[PDB]
RNA sequence: UUUUAAGAACUAGAUACUAACACAAAUAGUAAAU
RNA sequence: ACGAAUCUCUUUGCCUUUUGGCUUAGAUCAAGUGUAGUAUCUGUUCUUUUCA
């Protein structure tokens, strides 16, 4: 397959033209947005990946799996702070979803950082959430 | 007339250009909005979110139900939530009366012979014969019961 | 301002003809909202009777809401208390699905109700004067945890 | 490639565009005049 | 293609009465000589 | 100018405002070259003016005579249903 | 000899490789990433700079 | 920081304000108010309409209807003088019909704040 | 309306020093040389009697994001090209700040709208063979120096200064990083 | 909901074995300049995090893949033109 | 650390698809016929 | 003893490449020949290990 810069180049251009055709006709079909982001990571170019996710949110934000994978896409490259700000935008966009709060917790427990998880459960309780929040706190 | 011709030679034609419903492209429209206006209701009887595949596939049930109604097939889907089935029956009754009603109106346009188009005739014979047979089988069944 | 609460499509609204606020239905839960601030104001006690096709407010603070299950549901406006329900006798030869309610409005006096129904007919509802308390009362006010 | 649509076109997509300036017929002035009720 | 066949029998006629069908007392028609001939036609009669 | 600016260079206006293709047309080049009821209507209209103004141009040259002038342009205004073909574009004009 | 970019179709046609398609700044936010970006750039220049020689 | 973290959402916006007291009062808004909002709107529309009429090409649709630069501090004064066209040439030399896509760009979020056992039988 | 409403953005230098000026207004003028969309174009001559007429080449949306005079296309505040000012500003700090702009067509058109500003803005013969030739020094500098104390062919590949002159009078006057030889046959 | 909880528990206990296993085998700063906040963290535990994620992706990916193998090899009843007949048709078997 | 194709030669036609190529000489994608 | 982690298998759950529109079922349904191009359907006979 690939030889040098120039071949890699053509191999990219072709893919991007193809996909974004297929996204051009379906704004929806989230899976497509995901896969295209995934390819974008495998090219070791993040900036584009960030965007591609963001666009994918501007279409639909209620679709959590995209939130999640746009987290893990930030973590698996071992860049955290992005995966924090993203979390503030996440739970703030959707407080009623547990999966976001729990995932942001685990992100702060595997980092051992407590001060957070204290103030964190302080919020996630302050909204009078439900039985499982208190129980887990 | 020319004023336009030359603003189009400079400024190019317009990109959006909506268009309008009209004589020819009518049914497609009527259909298209019908389908959409099922998909609201059936999207709101379902508990939460699950949509895309469930949706499309339910519409396929729509068409199938219609073209049953034509052929006079009684159409019972083996197992499927009652309310949904209610919705489909509701609409397909609605479309039904659109159809039969238009069949009368047009036939009584032809009998006068007042500017009915060509195919409109052939079609309307279709819609008739269908209706006539349904009357037939009805009349027999009640002759049993 | 956006008011995001409702859970799925928001299918109907109406304007209080006095109070300057707007009832917004939803599928199964019918809130009100204040203008100017875009407050919340109230939350009408409604189990899932929905799908709510329509709302109609009134001069006396009655509220109407039409179901597609074929049930008229009237409320007080101030409260949330639902003080009457009605199965709308569908029709002669109809199909049980064809009982539903596709619109509503109140005449300018506030005392007469007009609705259309998927069974090809209009019905007009009247406000029965006997009432008072005599044996009037409705469902009797046990506000619950929403 | 015959497919049931799943969508409709946002008017916004249009709204961003620059105009044209073609002149239709049905836009030519008619009934320039309102009427008020007592 | 079959539709095409029908026409061939048909034209003969419109030639066998050419000189009425094309004629110079015609009410309105824009006069054109044919290309390299000396015939004038009054208005378009495509078949002929 | 309008024509050559639509990149139709194989159509010719002669001096009498007939519009003729010079080169048997590839079908695409037909479709690209159908012209509007405008452009045609207007060409015809110019034709009429050219016709009249010509007859005068002649008489000034001294080649006719004032009676044959008057009769000429009479003949024109009556036989427009022939000399031009404007009735193809507005068919209404079949009142006049 | 450099490779062709396959022409254009509609005059505004996009060449996706050249520039970020429609560029969404992820956001601002509170946690000040800003340093992570240097490890990024270092890894991207690093990656591309590799492939030129070793050939993937 | 407790405020910094979840900053936007806050519980007072779930909580209905006529639960406490019925009779909480909401005034429909006066008179010499609606005759204001009516004013500033109506004017704004007349400016719109009068533009779009006086754009286009019915020379007779127009019948249906400043120094303005202090630049820098005005330093050099100025006058801003329209230049009469050549009425044959196109008006709006730059106008055209093109197509754009716009960034839908916003700063702020809109917390969407709402409230699989027996049901999958049904549905 | 609003097209007018962000007003011109203009240098107070290049604008020219007269007391009173008149400038035209043309509501749909050129498109930007940048975003490729229309706007209001403003002529004027600097001074009244001039032959040459300033025009304005860009939006006020586009000349804001980068913060520059629509005529000049220098910075507003510093009278300096973008690719300079944000380069200095790159240097102190250390590395950042350049403005990646817009190939394709509706990439740039699109990118015009969003309001983010941009890095720069963010803040604001006798053959004479003479050798030893320095890498960075031009010919203009060489014969510059010669005419400055009182005609050439250099090869910078081989760092060999080839040289010729009009009259050997300039031989004496020449002589009366330099390898001398007075070389001719 | 409940699933998200359960998963939270599972990775709790797993995290516990990470920390403890690391015992067995053996602040917050603000900028008055800008409202950006700055936390200080080990390059450790970020790598354990990322690696853990990667390995999860792996093992799940592989469960699904082996499931491809097994599932597509086994059932041989219904007619199949192609792969998707086998797929979909096994959905119709899932029905009843 | 991967890996086994039964190997080679001979032979005929039979069902198909097709081709603005060939039986006073000519037909095409709005319409077709006792 | 029990608890936990890891590998492997089974079952449930999740559905993983898991039917995308409308009109008179949208309409019609076999009448050839010569040569030529390509597709591919049978049989016959001999023979089953390795290194420089
Ligand atoms: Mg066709
Ligand atoms: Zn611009
Ligand atoms: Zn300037």
């Amino acid at each position: 397959d690939i030889l040098d810069l120039e071949e890699l180049r053509e191999y990219q251009r072709r893919k991007r033209t193809e996909y974004e055709g297929y996204l051009k006709r379906n704004r929806l079909d989230m899976g497509q947005w995901i896969r295209y982001a995934q390819f974008e990571i495998e090219q070791h170019d993040m900036r584009r990946a960030r965007s591609i996710f963001e666009r994918a949110l501007l279409v639909d934000s209620s679709f959590i799996p995209l939130w999640i994978r746009y987290i893990d896409a930030e973590l698996k490259v071992k860049c955290i702070n992005h995966a924090r700000n993203l979390m503030n935008r996440a739970i703030s966009t959707l407080p009623r979803v547990d999966k976001l709060w729990y995932k942001y917790l685990i992100v702060e427990e595997s980092l051992n950082n407590v001060e957070i998880v204290r103030s964190l459960y302080t919020k996630w309780c302050s909204l009078e959430p439900g039985v499982n929040a208190w129980n887990s706190f | 007339y020319i004023g336009n011709l030359i603003t189009r030679q400079f400024e190019g034609r317009s990109n959006e250009i909506v268009k309008t419903t009209t004589k020819q492209r009518l049914d497609a429209y009527y259909d298209l909005e019908l389908r959409n206006s099922v998909m609201d209701d059936i999207l709101e009887m379902m508990p939460e979110s699950i949509r895309q595949k469930k949706a499309r596939t339910i519409l396929q049930h729509l068409s199938e139900a219609w073209r049953c109604w034509k052929a006079n097939i009684p159409w019972d889907v083996p197992g499927m939530p009652a309310p949904i089935k209610k919705i489909i029956e509701r609409y397909i009754k609605s479309k039904a009366d659109a159809w039969v009603s238009a069949a009368h109106y047009n036939r009584e346009r032809i009998k006068r012979g007042a500017h009915v188009e060509k195919t409109m005739v052939k079609k309307n014979l279709g819609r008739l014969t269908r209706l006539w047979i349904k009357n037939e089988q009805e009349r027999q069944r009640q002759i049993q019961k | 301002k956006v008011l995001t609460h409702h859970k799925r499509s928001v299918r109907a609204t109406a304007l209080h003809p006095k109070e300057f606020s707007v009832a917004s239905a939803c599928t199964d839960d019918i809130r009100s909202w204040g203008l100017a601030e875009g407050s919340l104001l109230t939350n009408f006690e409604s189990e899932k009777t929905g799908i709510i096709n329509t709302l109609s407010i009134n001069q006396d603070d009655v509220l109407f809401a039409g179901g597609d299950n074929g049930v008229l549901s009237f409320y007080d406006y101030k409260s949330g208390h639902k003080y009457q329900s009605l199965a709308t006798r569908e029709m002669v030869g109809s199909l049980e699905g064809e009982r539903s309610v596709l619109c509503s409005t109140f005449d300018k006096t506030g005392l007469r109700l007009i609705t259309g129904e998927a069974d090809k007919s209009i019905k007009i509802w009247k406000q029965d004067e006997t009432a008072t308390k005599e044996s009037e009362p409705g469902l009797a006010w046990n506000p619950n945890l929403s | 490639s015959h497919r049931p649509q799943l969508e409709a076109r946002s008017g916004a997509k249009a709204a961003a565009y620059t105009p044209t300036g073609i002149e239709h017929a049905r836009l030519l002035p008619g009934h320039t005049t309102l009427k008020y009720r007592k | 293609q079959r539709t095409g066949l029908s026409q061939i029998p048909n034209r003969r006629f419109t030639l066998w009465w050419s000189p009425t069908i094309n004629r110079a007392n015609v009410y309105v028609g824009f006069l054109v000589q044919l290309d390299l001939t000396g015939i004038f036609l009054h208005g378009k009669i495509p078949t002929l | 100018l309008l024509i050559h600016r639509k990149g139709l260079t194989y159509l010719h206006l002669d001096y009498n405002f007939n519009l003729k293709p010079t080169k048997t047309l590839t079908t695409k080049e037909r479709k690209k070259s159908r012209l509007g009821n405008s452009f045609h209507l207007m060409r015809e209209l110019l034709k009429m003016m050219k016709l009249i103004v010509d007859t005068h141009v002649q008489f000034r040259l001294g080649n006719v005579d004032a009676f044959q002038l008057a009769d000429g342009i009479h003949y024109i205004l009556n036989h427009i249903g022939q000399l031009t073909g404007i009735y193809r574009y507005k068919y209404k004009v079949m009142h006049q | 000899v450099a490779i062709k970019k396959p022409k254009k179709k509609y005059g505004t046609d996009i060449d996706y490789n050249e520039d970020i398609v429609y560029e969404q700044a992820p956001m601002p936010g509170i946690y000040d990433t800003s340093t992570e970006d240097r490890q990024i750039k270092k890894k991207f220049e690093q990656f591309e700079r590799k492939v030129n020689r070793k050939g993937l | 920081l407790t405020d910094q973290i979840a900053k936007n959402v806050k519980l007072d916006d779930f909580i209905p304000k006529r639960q406490s007291n019925f009779e909480l009062s909401v005034p429909l808004p006066t008179k010499a108010e609606i005759q204001e909002c009516t004013a500033r709107t109506k004017s704004y529309i007349q400016r719109l309409v009068n533009a779009k009429l006086a754009n286009s090409n019915n020379r007779a649709s127009s019948r249906y209807v400043a120094p303005a630069n202090l630049l820098l501090n005005n330093s050099h004064h100025i006058e801003v003088v329209s230049k009469q066209m050549d009425p044959l040439l196109p008006r709006f030399v730059g106008k055209k019909a093109r197509k754009v896509v716009a960034p839908t760009e916003n700063d702020e979020v809109v917390p969407v704040l709402h409230m699989g056992e027996a049901d999958p039988n049904e549905w | 309306d609003e097209i007018n409403e962000p007003p011109p953005n203009i240098c107070e230098q290049c604008l020219g020093d007269e007391a009173n000026i008149r400038m035209t207004k043309i509501p749909q003028g050129s498109e930007c040389k940048i975003c490729t969309l229309p706007f209001t174009l403003y002529h004027f001559k600097t001074s009244k009697r001039s032959n040459n007429i300033i025009k304005t080449l860009i939006c006020v949306r586009c000349a804001t994001q980068r913060n520059i005079c629509q005529c000049c296309m220098l910075d507003s505040r510093w009278h300096i090209p973008i690719q300079l000012r944000d380069h200095l500003i790159s240097l102190v700090n250390e590395e950042n700040v350049m403005t990646e702009e817009a190939k394709n067509d509706m990439m740039k058109r699109f990118l015009s709208l969003k309001n983010v500003k941009l890095g720069g803005a963010q803040i604001t013969t006798k053959s004479f063979f003479l050798y030893n030739i320095d890498a960075s020094i031009p010919e203009w500098k060489i014969t510059d120096t010669v005419s400055q104390l009182l005609s050439l062919i250099v090869n910078h590949k081989a760092k060999c200064g080839g040289l010729r002159f009009q009259s050997s009078e300039l031989g004496e006057r020449f002589v009366s990083i330099f390898i001398i030889p007075w070389s001719s046959g | 909901d409940q699933l998200a909880k359960l998963s939270y528990e599972k990775t709790l206990r797993n995290l516990a074995t990470q920390t403890q296993n690391s015992s067995k085998q053996d602040k917050v700063q603000k900028d008055t300049k800008t409202g950006k906040i700055t936390i200080a963290d080990d390059d450790k535990l970020v790598n354990k995090l990322a690696v853990s994620l990667q390995s999860e992706s792996k093992k799940r990916y592989e469960a699904r893949k082996r499931q491809m193998q097994n599932a597509k090899t086994l059932y041989g009843v219904e007619s199949f033109i192609n792969d998707k007949n086998k797929q979909f048709n096994e959905k119709l078997s899932r029905e009843s």
